[PDB]
């Protein structure tokens, strides 16, 4: 139903934020990531008009831009088993996402969002609309585990390093 | 009821109520997202600054231009800008006021189709119309014959109009405008140790170009004078207190309008483009089109550009013909004034596009009803 | 429930409850152990003393600072001070009150990870959080923009913040603060025959520095004046009754803050660092940063230091800008005062690191929820 | 007579005779002066050290780089550097040999005029010529078509050349190179407790970066790999016998080349800069440019950076195009080898700027006869 959908190669590059802004105190990693995904799937002119419109309508229903629309969709998606039409629409979105020519860049951007801003901190309890999207970008499903951060308390190196500035004001 | 005119250009968004002499809201078409980390509670909670607040807080933002080279690219940013214009600057309800938008010639059809779809679906506008910018400019000039040179921040275009009959086969478009001049000035201020690489620095260099540059009558003669003495050099104060002085960059920056070879383009200068635009029309109207060079847009505001235009066209033109340049002082807003005129003429209210028509024909109606 | 704010400085420990105006308990951060053999049985002898009680018996003890240059070194001694802080100074149970801690920027990550483990397991606090000291200083000042210079006992650092957004690449740190000055004064006091070698006597010198030292507006002119007459000489009474008189040592000791080469450091003075920190920020925010220099910490309490900083920054900055130095009279507790405010924000209550979250993620969770 | 070639890079000086396959003298471009007070007579009698001598005695010197981002900022130190290169390293009289110098594109024009003046007055060279570094790098590859990514200590720039013709409007320059990476590594080394603040410690950090850093093909999987085990950790011995161990910092430091946002810069990575520079050329030469990426400079020999660059460009380019990266093992001296070749050509002996030609025209002559 979505054959021939061509996209701009670098449409979504201008949307991804800076790494320093990921650690902002008030930063919605979910909304920024969904905006990047929304930009990544914009139909171009080469796509025929009817399928273009149909995909635009589906994208508007599932991936809106207004905050109230996103909140309403998330709230109505908690009990998703009573909306089989949403299931079908999400599956259709997955099928076109999984064949995106820029899947690798999208997957690495998703991993960067997960590691820096903590896109998936619920580690398997993430929103349904995020679950299928991430499954499309990365099909292994390993994002349920987590970024696997690092630790320093295991003392792999006993340190005890005293450089020039630390050698002056040395205590004991 | 009262009509709305919203001249969406690449550089500045000019909007206001129709039937008025001058615009009411002029704000740059810039959308800004914070760049650095936010560390203090309560400060932040603003994903995107758009309009003038995107110019106040330039230190911490990345400024993106939604409407590059005339064609809208980032449609979400354009939607934000339109929402801002309708709900904050004009303070009007979009569903209770007819609107009017502008577009350059030779644009992709998909652009205006998506424009109409956004206007009729997201905003639920009652009626709308898309007009080519230079015809509006001619409306503002109070004339019925002439050739118009509109040069803004994105696109420089020409259309020769004779007795209300435009000649589509003579329309010329050239993607060389204000933003290219600003970038060229950026590349040339490095020759004095001044470096500008970020978007806020882009706005600063654009301000320098607006406030100090001028068009030299004889580029070769002016270049000798600048290299001979220091009368041409001026001083500008950067926002952080440093003082810069620029010399031959004052008139080498706007020269790219006449010699697009400076930025590597193979196309010819604007004067020769205007000359060619006339030679593609019928022989009996060339006399009138020489005598009605109307020019509009911000990029046309440089001091002396009218005289250089006149001299170049006279050099190209036959000796008998009279070359006259019409440069009204308010030409920075000629397009908006023409939109205001056209939205208030009685014979225009039958050339609207209505939601009832939209539903029957779809987004394809715009090419059939508009030019 | 009421939150606890405990600022573990290098020199002093400031503790209290959120919502109060001043810390309830301020005691020195030293742990002392006897260095002689007891002979008298039948009286209470303790192996260690913490805080003020250690000061009163410093004639028989060996004082050790469990924090140096901003990083905690002796964890067993550090644990004692917290236990003294929670039970003997505050008379509270840490299992009931959340705690907010402070830390200098650019400290090793192992330092703050241990602070999480020693509070979720040794004391079993409901939740905790770690904040940058420089930011807390800005909160107490009732601002949202400026450049903060906090200099305490161990670390002098700068953190420029614009509209609640920090610039981490512009953060500066120097290991030059009050403890280094006390060691410098203890060296040049050997010029007149005064010797101080024991840790007990270093406390005496630290008191001499507080009550007599000041920053001269001009170093050369002051040096000539003190070398000409005996106007600047002042007297101090040692605890054994002996009297000491000092002359030019009064303003030579705090001069190291502007000329670090006295103590062998290759780094530049604080005024150059503050200027160097500003120039790493964006061009459009330098005007605001010049007029919002905020100071805090004990090392800033010297008489005349605000004027000397005001004079020096002006010379390096351009003549157009205005330099304003902000030194509120209670800046010795600015970090803690901002700590009480921040813990009292209703919006801040979502940023705590709960006990449940720690058991899921481990000590490394402090690196994600804390800047 | 035999020509001289002297590549006064930002970090290292390369010198030698034309026609030789490798430089004869390679020493770091640093001038140091003592910072402690000498005490033994007859031993401290020098004022400043140049090159390797400054590196050997860096424990008691303050090392300063006379070049910052490809632009010379301390001209007396540069005079010392050139004097040393001519006399103590090459042991030739500059008054008997023509010299060839190198410069990055888009450099301030005053920088090369003063170079010409210093060469033609202080050293009295018979003739001299200034060449763009990136163009020379292409000579020492046996090709006349390709895009050159030269990245040294100060400046990373791109120069696209097709069939011997350069497209100057497509030249990209970026102030992000080896020195910035060393500074970033110094900043993040404090996370493990290692603090380096002095210039000698800056040299130590630079050596560590040279010896233990590598570019990860996939950043996020590499970060997980290093955080899950200890396979990537490596040990380095500080000169005083202490041992330091680094982890993810091995591939985090070179990552700033592809993500400049780590160090607060807004510009895009080197791969995006290469792609943008290629896309600004004519549509008929992109296919050849994709197949002839030439990489040269000291910052280019991170292990595996060629594969990462190829992967990124493959992601950015269309599928049907073939991306080939050319990274010969001798790319630390590609610029110098090309300079040796060019001065050795028989068709170049007519483009030297002779002494007589400089006297007639002045320092402005170097702008006309050089690109
Ligand atoms: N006084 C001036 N002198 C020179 N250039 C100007 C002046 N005012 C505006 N400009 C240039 O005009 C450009 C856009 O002006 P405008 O005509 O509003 O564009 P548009 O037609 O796209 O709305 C700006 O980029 C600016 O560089
Ligand atoms: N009135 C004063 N004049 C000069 N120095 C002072 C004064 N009061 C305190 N100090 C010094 O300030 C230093 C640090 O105090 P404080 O601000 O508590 O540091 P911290 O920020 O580490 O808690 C102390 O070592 C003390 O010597
Ligand atoms: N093997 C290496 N790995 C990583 N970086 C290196 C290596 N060798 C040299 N460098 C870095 O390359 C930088 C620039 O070297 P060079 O090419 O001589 O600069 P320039 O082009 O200015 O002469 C040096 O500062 C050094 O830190
Ligand atoms: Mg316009
Ligand atoms: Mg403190
Ligand atoms: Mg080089």
């Amino acid at each position: 139903p979505f054959s021939g959908l061509k996209f701009k190669q670098n449409s979504f590059l201008s949307t991804v934020p800076s790494v320093t802004n990921m650690h902002s105190m008030h930063f919605d990693a979910r909304e920024t990531f969904l905006g990047v995904i929304r930009k990544a799937l914009e139909p171009d002119t080469s796509t025929p008009f009817p399928v273009r419109r149909a995909f635009d309508g589906l994208r508007a229903e599932i991936l809106p831009n207004d905050t109230i629309k996103s909140a309403a969709l998330k709230a109505q998606c908690s009990d998703i088993d009573k909306h089989p039409e949403l299931k079908a629409k999400m599956e259709t979105l997955k099928e076109v996402i999984t064949h995106h020519p820029q899947k690798e860049k999208l997957a690495e951007i998703a991993l960067q969002f997960a590691r820096e801003a903590g896109l998936t901190r619920l580690k398997g309890e993430t929103d349904y609309v995020l679950s299928n999207v991430l499954d499309g970008l990365i099909g292994d499903g390993s994002w349920r585990a987590g970024p696997a951060y690092e630790s320093y308390l295991n003392k792999p190196g006993v340190d005890r390093v005293i450089t020039t500035v630390d050698g002056l004001h040395m205590q004991r | 009821t009262t009509a709305l005119v919203c001249d969406n250009g690449s550089g500045l968004v000019k909007a206001g109520f129709a039937g008025d002499d001058a615009p009411r809201a002029v704000f740059p078409s810039i959308v800004g997202r914070p760049r650095h980390q936010g560390v203090m509670v309560g400060m932040g909670q603003k994903d995107s600054y758009v309009g003038d607040e995107a110019q106040s807080k330039r230190g911490i933002l990345t400024l993106k231009y939604p409407i590059e080279h005339g064609i809208i690219t980032n449609w979400d940013d354009m939607e934000k800008i339109w929402h801002h214009t309708f709900y904050n600057e004009l303070r009007v309800a979009p569903e209770e006021h007819p609107t009017l938008l502008t577009e350059a010639p030779l644009n992709p059809k998909a652009n205006r189709e998506k424009m109409t779809q956004i206007m009729f679906e997201t905003f639920n506008v009652p009626a709308m119309y898309v007009a080519i910018q230079a015809v509006l400019s001619l409306y503002a000039s109070g004339r019925t014959t002439g050739i118009v040179l509109d040069s803004g921040d994105g696109v420089t275009h020409n259309v020769p109009i004779y007795e209300g009959y435009a000649l589509p086969h003579a329309i010329m478009r050239l993607d060389l405008a204000g933003r290219d001049l600003t970038d060229y000035l950026m590349k040339i201020l490095t020759e004095r140790g001044y470096s500008f690489v970020t978007t806020a620095e882009r706005e600063i260099v654009r301000d320098i170009k607006e406030k100090l540059c001028y068009v030299a009558l004889d580029f070769e003669n002016e270049m000798a004078t600048a290299a001979s003495s220091s009368s041409l050099e001026k001083s500008y104060e950067l926002p952080d207190g440093q003082v810069i002085t620029i010399g031959n960059e004052r008139f080498r920056c706007p020269e790219t309008l006449f010699q697009p070879s400076f930025i590597g383009m193979e196309s010819a200068g604007i004067h020769e483009t205007t000359y060619n635009s006339i030679m593609k029309c019928d022989i009996d109207i060339r006399k009138d089109l020489y005598a009605n060079n109307v020019m509009s847009g911000g990029t046309t505001m440089y001091p002396g550009i009218a005289d250089r235009m006149q001299k170049e066209i006279t050099a190209l033109a036959p000796s008998t013909m009279k070359i006259k340049i019409i440069a009204p002082p308010e030409r920075k807003y000629s397009v908006w004034i023409g939109g205001s005129i056209l939205a208030s003429l009685s014979t225009f209210q039958q050339m609207w596009i209505t939601k009832q028509e939209y539903d029957e024909a779809g987004p394809s109606i715009v090419h059939r009803k508009c030019f």
